[PDB]
């Protein structure tokens, strides 16, 4: 009913001579080689609508006809995605058959209104000590995972992943937002070899959903891909009941692909480089992870910032959001702890003593004390000698030794390939123990 | 394809039809008849209200605006040079490019008749 | 021609058919205005003062002429606005003559070599960067240095050494003051009245308040006016004070007649505006009359940061460079001139005789000065001749100080820097180097300074009259 | 094409109605033909020519007044910001993505205003009056415009009374009188939100001590916000009581840019109520930092040439116009008071930013939390 | 005044003279005959300047598709716009002028890929510039490909032997990856690329048939002396019978340093393709994005940072992710990338810099200080 | 007919306050560009502007 | 980069004659990151660049010599005897300019 006018790259323009789609609606270019979904940007006026493509443009002629189908990018959402793959627009790109849709969801949405929000602010128990004790998960928060590359970041999100869904019977996305096909590929066979993903006749023991949108994809569909990991979770908050988890890998490059897709659509950059709707193109997104009354989405996402500038606008704007920072460390993991949070540089909104009590919160609190005073005592160790200084300064270098090893802790994840058993730690077992 | 020779050369997208509306009125000696034939349209923007409003308003469909130009511009008062200027300036929305191509295409005149 | 639109110094004209690129125009309120560019449909004109007067439909008429100034012998002694006509006060200029403000340079054949010395009175520039005739010299430095202060002594030292030579070889002195307060050109005008160089300067003012084209052309109209010295075998001295006004005047003009801007707002063609310029100061050749103009540009920097658009690019264009320094201007080293960073690229082939085997080994000591004393201010050892270094370069720093409106000739000052050179003043004490010098040059014989003055160089029987006579003078200290 | 000679094409001067005569004998006929194609035409009402990024163009509307409320026909409100000669630019205070081309906008009659009054006490609104706790509608309550211009110099005296914060910090070190403003500025988690809360509670703590003019009503303009933060803070003031004399506006993080640069407008319309009818208003603008977010999204989707940070350069303007309305007026105009709390987040402690020296140079003072002071426990963690 | 409304008019075009030309001047009773501008298969440019061409009309031509001049040089359709085609010139304008004919070739950009590429020095558009004749055992494939998806690929195991003992031992780089070589200018950056080239035509006469390695190497943005003696040395050591060489220089179009990384990627992607291992290497991958930034502020597309446009990242993503270890159901072929970003002054913060670095597995950053010291390969 | 001068004063006749308006430029079609010296919330596009 | 590269592709030596191009390039700022030297130093076979820390010192010609690269500095172009000599001065001149902020 609509036909091509412009293709100005990913970005397309078509016209209308009927009534136009909605801005954010979905359009079927009919006639192509692969499915060319464009989403409705704005109305330029004379019956145009300007469109971000979520393939590529090339091949596309001014006059093809394009459908628009009345409604914004709809997904497949259920039980019957969990251990797939999706793409951005809903394809299974696992090559396993079609996906058992339980519901056609469109992906945009508004937040969850007042009315609907919990004003409870508890603890997600994560079972992994280090976790629940220094750096507690807000149940509907979000937590900025600062991670790498050899630091153990994968084995931690699969833990996360099979401690909910072991724990609170909470299922899982995550939304690979512009990562590398490498990457994803490596993600995806480490969660079939861990568990958390079966294939076959299995399937439905899966953990995991995994909504892959890859670095080679136009920006329009990086800029959508955790839209779409959203909408997985939701289903699963909103009908099915469940404490959620949300992985958002690199936040970061939503936000350079929404910036992406800014420059595009002819916008004025705001600030260093970044779109002008750069905080609210992110809390559009990091909005809808919240509790409602049904259930939770907690959302752990990778953040990579820029320049090691913390005051970069999209770190600044992504940190606002978030509720508790665990930071993996390379010099944790060269100690032969795992995981490799660094326990004095994670922080947590959720410890104060009006969330978590002054038991957990002074545990919490003598042990980062006592951490960090053997910290800045090994200058005084390592120059002047072991056994040079006194015997209580001794004592606290033995206790943060030894609480130091404890923080580490082995996961059922890698009991696949380590032999030693994974063990799920309770949270006032962990106070009572530290 | 060349053209007669313009008597004054002029600036661009209203001026510049104007150009070649004289160009191809002078190749039928119909300088004269596409005159008055500009000028009668400037009264009937000043009689008509549905006539105007295919030149400013936006909603109009542009099949519409094609089809109200081509089905009166019919049998009567044609000159094939009138008819398919304000059919072709229909096409882009351009109608309210008439009050500006006939004041240059004066000046052309007047340049004319030395 | 009918005035289209008009607002913010520009006005859009219709017509103006046969009109010329830069030509004056003349509107109907009597303001004057210049057709800059030329479109296909209307001319966008800069208008020559306020635009108030200007209305939608007013008829413009065009002069026939492009932009041009009234130059000659009778700009003498007057001060004019950025086009020629006079400020001051007294009347027409009688005995003037009408040439344009855009001549282009004179070409590769039209030039010879700058080889006759252009003394400023500033030691520290006479002795360090010395100034040919027919050198661009740039004066680029922070917000108040001594910028505006080593031109002014260059403008006076003029007065005080055209009555000494003879009439061929005087230098004709034209100060452009582009954006600057009309109180402050008052200052100047008041002070070149009373020390008697408004004989020979002309002022070229167009302040703050005038139209941003009178301040784009100013620098052009004080260059024709002092083009008419260089032409006609005599010698100028132009001194274009706050060139980085006039391209804030250029950016102003350009940005309103829509011309797509560049670095920082600046239009691309704003190394052309000052290349167009500064090329104009030439040593011309003998068969053009041997005739001379030195500039001077003036360009101040933020905070020391050179490397911005329009100071780079007068930095490529002139010879060279005068830096001046805020934190040595404080230190007490007044001209605060970085020695290490100004040049001068004809150097030693237009400088004082007497000086150039003098100031040969001043430089080659500030030089040596210079990285000892960034060891020496933490503190850690001192060696006997490293503590000489950064005990005679403190001599030498001392010396090249100066007071404001006191330009010292030639020859007392390569008589001090011989005296500070050849060591007579060592054991002074370093705070009154700047006291003891004055004994230097009084106690001294007065005809001394002829014999100086009258060979232009240290002969074999004066340096050993000269170290004679450093002797017999009462030194304070000591 | 002089205008000049578009003026005499008035003047009739075709010498021949030969055609004349044939269309306007033919043009009715072929009109009528195609009226399914036909949307009605449009003069006091608007059709949307072009709806993106939050600002819709939108033909006709002759009559609107510059900065009104118009209402698009799915029930979105708009403010018309510039009214051209061919179109209205308006501002749409919602998601654009519910707004088409050739929708039908309708003028409202009324500059942009908010309900005013005791009936909004106790309510949680969006940036624009409209009630989002979910108890009803805002009863006993009237309109009153959003941008009203502060009092002037012969309307106000110097604050005496001495508005207790409940902070030892605040209330021995940084005293805060009753008709000021008071900055809080600081970095992210440094007690910002904590202090301007505990003058919200303490203000509830006097409120039932003192004889019914000395009391203070609080609001809180929550601008950028999360939710789930804004739920958890009317829980609080609930629990306290704190809600009895509290209004809380809140345009959040998802919310549209203009509901975030106006909110702030609309809090302080609601509490200039109480400074106009004698009684005394406290207002926390927590983060006026994201309202100018805010409004520099709305700036460069409406290309206006960014300044310095991407600043439109009327941002200065937004908060100052904002900040002058907190006043304690003269006893000729009741000797009502409105004390402001703007917040401004600071990015590592640089005080030289350019909306943080711009609200310095507003408000009457500063309150400084520093994180060196915040992560040694010393909290509220006040320089 | 009723007829104010029409006093000043509004274009939603700027070549309407365009459209209302091929309708005048048609109806005068000379011209009914012979004299029609086709629009469907054909063009008219509108302008042209700094190798860009508007052309007015081509109604059927694809985004990205191959058109071709009247005077003979080809060109890409690359804006599609309502009322006329921005295409991109592969050669010099000069040639071309206002009114020329521009007709479609009908296909998108393509390249002979194959093993008669071998040992062949192509331009960025494919054509051989060392004068041997054209390619013999080729055949013709797209430039622009979809890379291969998350089940095609496999894990990286096999080793890429560079040669070079601080990347083989500091920096191992497996048969699919991609490593970035950045640094600054004269760090020895090419010597990496050409140290690991020459070193896979070593161990090629040593391992089977199955398992050898064919290497790619594209020139874009150098001059021609240089890949003169890049050919020589190549020649000199025998690397020339497993080394494609595509060289889009300095002196050619921006189009063409545009799409030498793409043509030699698909000539590279044969092998990956058909179960053999592959070694691409675009050397100077920063000057390809400045010759796109150049196509794109030409295009008037709008500008973001530093004047880039907002699909530079998706370029080079779009490009390197096409270097893929491919599962053993796909032949089990390989595809190893080495695209080489020269740095200003050491900064990785430059903004194609942090694209590529985003955009690769590893980096080999090598730094100048290094380089006089004695270090070399000046590995940081 | 008749345009004001650059920098003359204009009033607009009934707003709520008074409204002067200082012309700022002569925009080419009839039309003046004006700087308000109050607030233009309440003005619509007809309303009866008087050069002093 | 187009217009500097065709400038400089046709200062080739070829199989009729050779041109022996020297080129100076003024860097804008006393900085050689500016795009147009960067973009000229792909196109020489021998970059001498001059600084200014070595004219203060008065070395005159100001040549840095570890900035300074050349293709010719190969030992298979230049022997051996010139290659290492060179490389020694350089190594020489490097690590006493890592001294030099100890010195100092
Ligand atoms: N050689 C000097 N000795 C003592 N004082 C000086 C000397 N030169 C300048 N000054 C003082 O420094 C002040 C600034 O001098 P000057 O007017 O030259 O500044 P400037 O560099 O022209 O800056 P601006 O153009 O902003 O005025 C003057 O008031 C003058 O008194
Ligand atoms: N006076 C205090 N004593 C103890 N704890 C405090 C105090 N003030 C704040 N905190 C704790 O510090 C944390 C940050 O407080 P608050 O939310 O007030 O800071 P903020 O500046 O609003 O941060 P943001 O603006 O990012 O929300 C809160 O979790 C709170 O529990
Ligand atoms: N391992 C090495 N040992 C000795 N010399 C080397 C080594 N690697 C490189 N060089 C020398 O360094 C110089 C510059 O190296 P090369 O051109 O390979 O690096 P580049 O970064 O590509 O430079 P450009 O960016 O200018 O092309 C060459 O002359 C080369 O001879
Ligand atoms: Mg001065
Ligand atoms: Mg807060
Ligand atoms: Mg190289």
């Amino acid at each position: 009913a609509g036909y091509v006018s412009q293709v100005i790259g990913p970005v397309v323009d078509v016209r209308f001579d009927g009534e136009l789609p909605s801005i954010l609606s979905s359009l079927e270019v009919e006639g192509h080689s692969v499915r060319l979904v464009l989403e409705v940007a704005q109305h330029m006026g004379d019956n145009t609508v300007r469109c971000i493509a979520m393939d590529s443009t090339d091949g596309l002629v001014r006059g093809q006809k394009v459908v628009d189908t009345g409604s914004p990018i709809k997904v497949p959402v259920g039980r019957g995605t969990l251990g797939r793959i999706m793409n951005v627009i809903g394809e299974p790109v696992d090559e396993q058959g079609p996906i058992d849709a339980a519901d056609i969801w469109s992906i945009h949405r508004e937040a969850p209104e007042f009315t609907e929000q919990s004003t409870e602010q508890e603890i997600l128990v994560t079972g992994i000590k280090v976790v629940d004790l220094l750096a507690p998960y807000q149940r509907g928060g979000k937590i900025g995972l600062f991670g790498g590359a050899g630091v153990g970041k994968t084995v931690l999100i699969m833990e996360l992943i099979n401690n909910v869904a072991k724990a609170h019977g909470g299922f899982s996305v995550f939304a690979g937002v512009g990562e590398r096909t490498r990457e994803g590929n490596d993600l995806y066979r480490e969660m079939i070899e861990s568990g958390v993903i079966k294939l076959g006749a299995e399937r439905g023991n899966s953990k995991c959903t995994l909504v892959y949108g890859q670095m080679n994809e136009p920006p329009g569909a990086r800029a959508r891909v955790a839209l779409t990991g959203l909408t997985v979770a939701e289903y699963f908050r909103d009908i099915e009941g469940q404490d959620v988890l949300l992985f958002v890998d690199n936040i970061f490059r939503f936000t350079q692909a929404n910036s992406e897709v800014s420059a595009l659509l002819g916008r004025i950059p705001s600030a260093v480089g970044y779109q002008p709707t750069l905080a609210t193109d992110l809390g559009g997104l990091q909005e809808r992870i919240t509790t409602t009354t049904k259930g939770s989405i907690t959302s752990v996402q990778a953040v990579y910032v820029p320049a090691d500038d913390l005051t970069d606008p999209a770190p600044a704007t992504t940190f606002a959001h978030l509720d508790a920072t665990t930071v993996l460390s390379r010099s944790i993991a060269e100690l032969g702890i795992y995981p490799a949070v660094d326990p004095l540089d994670s922080t947590s909104r959720m410890l104060n003593p009006n969330v978590i009590g002054a038991e957990h919160y002074n545990v919490a609190r003598g042990v980062q004390k006592v951490l960090q005073d053997y910290k800045n005592l090994q200058d005084i160790i390592a120059i002047l000698g072991m056994d040079e200084l006194s015997e209580e300064d001794k004592l606290t270098v033995a206790r943060a030794r030894k609480i130091q090893r404890f923080l580490s802790q082995p996961f059922q994840v890698a009991e696949v390939f380590t032999g030693t058993p994974g063990k799920y730690v309770d949270l006032a077992d962990t106070i009572s123990g530290f | 394809l060349k053209l007669p020779t313009a008597p004054l050369q002029l600036s661009g997208t209203s001026a510049q039809i104007a150009t070649l509306l004289w160009q191809v009125a002078a190749k039928e000696n119909q300088l004269d008849k596409v005159q008055d034939e500009l000028y009668q349209f400037i009264e009937l923007f000043k009689q008509h209200s549905e006539l105007r409003r295919l030149a400013t308003d936006p909603f109009v469909p542009t099949l519409v605006r094609t089809k109200i130009i081509s089905s009166v511009l019919k049998d009567s008062g044609a000159s094939e040079i009138t008819k398919k200027l304000f059919e072709a300036l229909a096409d882009e929305g351009a109608l309210s490019a008439l009050l500006e191509v006939t004041v240059n295409y004066e000046e052309l005149m007047l340049a004319h008749k030395k | 021609g009918r005035v289209l639109s008009v607002g913010d110094g520009i006005a859009r004209v219709y017509g103006l058919k046969s009109v010329q690129a830069g030509e004056l125009v003349c509107f109907d309120s009597g303001v004057k205005g210049m057709a800059l560019n030329l479109q296909a449909d209307h001319v966008g004109v800069v208008v020559f003062g306020n635009d108030s007067v200007i209305h939608q439909g007013d008829l413009v008429y065009r002069t026939g002429q492009i932009v041009n100034v009234p130059i000659g012998p009778g700009t003498l002694g007057r001060v004019t606005d950025g086009l020629g006509q006079p400020i001051d006060g007294k009347g027409p200029l009688t005995n003037v003559r009408s040439s344009l403000v855009e001549v282009k340079a004179p070409g590769i054949i039209a030039r010879q070599s700058v080889r006759e010395p252009l003394f400023t009175g500033v030691k520290a520039v006479d002795a360090l960067v010395p100034i040919g005739r027919g050198q661009r010299e740039l004066i680029i430095g922070d917000r108040q240095t001594g910028k505006t202060a080593v031109a002014i002594d260059a403008i006076i030292h003029q007065k005080n050494c055209n009555e000494q030579v003879p009439k061929a070889q005087r230098v004709y002195c034209v100060y452009v003051a582009v954006g600057q307060k009309r109180s402050t050109v008052a200052q100047l005008v008041k002070l070149f009245t009373q020390t008697g160089a408004m004989r020979y300067t002309i002022m070229v003012s167009a302040t703050a308040s005038d139209a941003a084209p009178l301040q784009f052309l100013a620098p052009y109209s004080g260059c024709a006016m002092a083009e008419y010295f260089r032409d006609t075998g005599k010698h100028g001295l132009i001194i274009y004070d706050d060139l980085s006004k006039q391209s804030v005047a250029y950016r102003q003009m350009s940005l309103l007649l829509r011309r797509p801007p560049g670095r920082e707002a600046f239009p691309g063609d704003v190394f052309y505006l000052h290349s167009r310029l500064l090329e104009r100061a030439a040593k011309l050749s003998k068969e053009l009359g041997g005739g001379s103009l030195t500039a001077f540009p003036v360009i101040e920097t933020q905070a020391g940061d050179v490397s911005a658009y329009i100071a780079t690019n007068v930095i490529s264009i002139t010879d060279g460079q005068i830096f001046l320094e805020t934190e040595l201007f404080y230190k007490g080293i007044r001209p605060a001139l970085n020695v290490g960073l100004s040049v001068s690229r004809v150097g030693s082939a237009a400088q004082f005789p007497g000086m150039k085997q003098v100031a040969g080994t001043l430089k080659l000591e500030l030089a040596q000065y210079r990285e000892v004393a960034a060891f020496a201010q933490f503190g850690s050892d001192l060696d006997a001749a490293t503590q000489y270094v950064l005990e005679r370069g403190a001599r030498l720093t001392e010396m090249l100080k100066q007071k404001q409106f006191a330009p010292i000739p030639i020859e007392r000052q390569t008589v001090a820097v011989y005296a500070a050179t050849k060591g007579f003043l060592d054991k002074v004490r370093v705070q009154d180097i700047v006291a003891a010098e004055e004994a230097v040059i009084s106690q001294v014989n007065p005809a001394v300074f002829k014999i100086l003055k009258a060979n232009g160089k240290i002969t074999p029987a004066l340096d050993a009259h000269l170290k004679a006579e450093l002797r017999k003078v009462k030194l304070p200290g000591a | 094409a002089d205008a000049k000679a578009l003026d005499e094409l008035r003047k009739p001067k075709f010498s021949s109605k030969y055609l004349i005569q044939h269309v306007s004998q033919k043009l009715i006929p072929a009109v009528k033909e195609w009226e399914k194609s036909y949307q009605p035409p449009v003069i006091h009402l608007g059709r949307v020519l072009s709806v993106g990024d939050g600002i819709a163009r939108v033909y006709g509307l002759k009559s609107v007044q510059a900065g009104e409320l118009v209402c698009f026909d799915s029930g979105v409100k708009g403010m018309a910001l510039n009214l051209q000669a061919d179109h209205v630019g308006v501002v749409v205070f919602g998601n654009d993505s519910v707004i088409h081309q050739g929708d039908l906008v309708y003028r409202t009659g009324q500059i942009v205003n908010v309900p005013i009054g005791p009936g909004t006490l106790g309510r949680v609104t969006d940036g624009l009056g409209q009630p989002i706790d979910g108890k009803g509608p805002l009863t006993n309550v009237r309109s009153s415009l959003v941008e009203v211009k502060a009092p002037g110099i012969i309307a106000r005296q110097s604050v005496r009374e001495p508005l207790f914060t409940g902070v030892k910090a605040v209330d021995a070190l940084v005293p805060i009188g009753r008709g000021q403003r008071e900055l809080i500025i600081g970095d992210r988690q440094t007690g910002k939100t904590a202090v301007a809360i505990d003058a919200i509670i303490h203000q509830k703590n006097c409120n039932e001590q003192v004889p019914k003019a000395q009391r203070v009503y609080c609001v809180y303009v929550a601008v950028g916000q999360k939710r789930s933060t804004v739920a958890q803070l009317v829980k609080l003031f609930t629990q306290t009581g704190a809600m009895r004399y509290t209004i809380m506006v809140s345009a959040t993080a998802s919310d549209a840019a203009p509901l975030q640069f106006l909110a702030p407008y609309s809090g302080c319309a609601m509490a200039e109520y109480f400074r106009d009818t004698g009684k005394h208003g406290l207002i926390i603008y927590d983060d006026l930092s994201k309202q100018s977010v805010a409004y520099r999204q709305m700036s460069l989707l409406l290309r206006r040439p960014p300044g310095r940070e991407a600043f439109p350069g009327d941002v200065f303007y937004l908060h100052s116009r904002l900040l002058e309305r907190a006043a304690k007026l003269s006893k000729e105009l009741g000797g009502g008071s409105l004390t402001a709390f703007p917040v401004i987040e600071t990015q590592a402690g640089d005080v030289s930013a350019y909306i943080a020296t711009n609200v310095i140079s507003i408000t009457d003072g500063q309150i400084f939390l520093e994180t060196e002071l915040f992560y040694k426990g010393i909290r509220p963690a006040l320089n």
